[PDB]
């Protein structure tokens, strides 16, 4: 039988949310976001991922308009935590983005490896052995995709899974009226796969189907979202 | 109105 990680304890882990709504203190302190827009429609994805994750039993830990500084000091206060309880850790961040970052309200950039790399098993030891899981909804560079038609010791980054919305260099896409495109269609994978016993590269790839089959029709542009991992056991929301 | 990240 194929190995799974535990996911049985109540709660199953912290489920943090980053949503970045508010870039008033980008466009006025950054000259070159003079005109980044604020993220109408973000509310919807960071009530998807609530509403999907405290289904799945997780403790949902939102925090809106976060600065560079203020996601450094929020991701400190939880690696410093004890997760000893915990099954699992996922941190959901929801904001613009460029080529391996993120950008904080104020339009500071912090670079995505920054943020998981706090979460190894030195930095975290209570998260040992335990999936650690990122979910990135923002751009990673200004390019439209194009289309084309058809005891044991284990490693200090270990148990990671990294879910990007995009591929390195393109952009990725908010509806306001919707949320966006990976989001929604991460947690309505989630939703119908996870009751079904379904793991989270499976649910993944669904994801990656149904984002590759939207369209920007204005711009012919396409959205490629992809995941990364070093997860070693499969992984189950049961 | 589809809008970029």
């Amino acid at each position: 039988l194929d190995k799974v990680y535990q996911m049985k304890s109540k709660p199953r882990g912290y489920c943090l949310i980053i949503n970045n709504h508010n870039f008033a203190k980008a466009r006025e302190k950054v000259p070159k976001l003079h005109s980044i827009r604020d993220r109408n429609g973000t509310h919807l994805d960071a009530g998807a991922l609530t509403t999907t994750f405290e289904e799945l039993h997780f403790e949902i830990k939102p925090h809106d308009d976060c600065t560079v500084e203020q996601i450094y000091e929020i991701l400190k206060i939880y690696q410093l935590m004890d997760h000893s309880n915990m099954d699992c850790f996922i941190c959901c961040i929801l904001s613009h983005g460029d080529k391996g970052i993120i950008y904080g309200t104020d339009g500071q950039e912090a670079p995505i490896y920054e943020l998981t790399s706090q979460f190894t098993g030195l930095k975290c030891p209570s998260l040992a052995g335990k999936p650690k899981v990122f979910f990135i909804q923002a751009c990673q560079g200004d390019n439209y995709q194009k289309g084309i038609p058809v005891t044991r010791y284990i490693p200090d980054e270990a148990d990671f899974l990294l879910g990007m919305a995009t591929v390195n260099n393109c952009v990725s896409y908010r509806n306001p009226a919707e949320g966006t495109w990976y989001i929604q269609s991460l947690c309505q994978s989630l939703r119908e796969r996870c009751p079904r016993g379904d793991d989270i590269l499976t649910i993944l790839t669904e994801v990656n189907y149904e984002v590759s089959n939207k369209d920007d029709k204005k711009n012919m542009g396409k959205q490629m979202p992809q995941p990364t991992f070093t997860l070693r056991k499969k992984l189950v929301f049961p | 109105x589809l809008q970029p990240x």
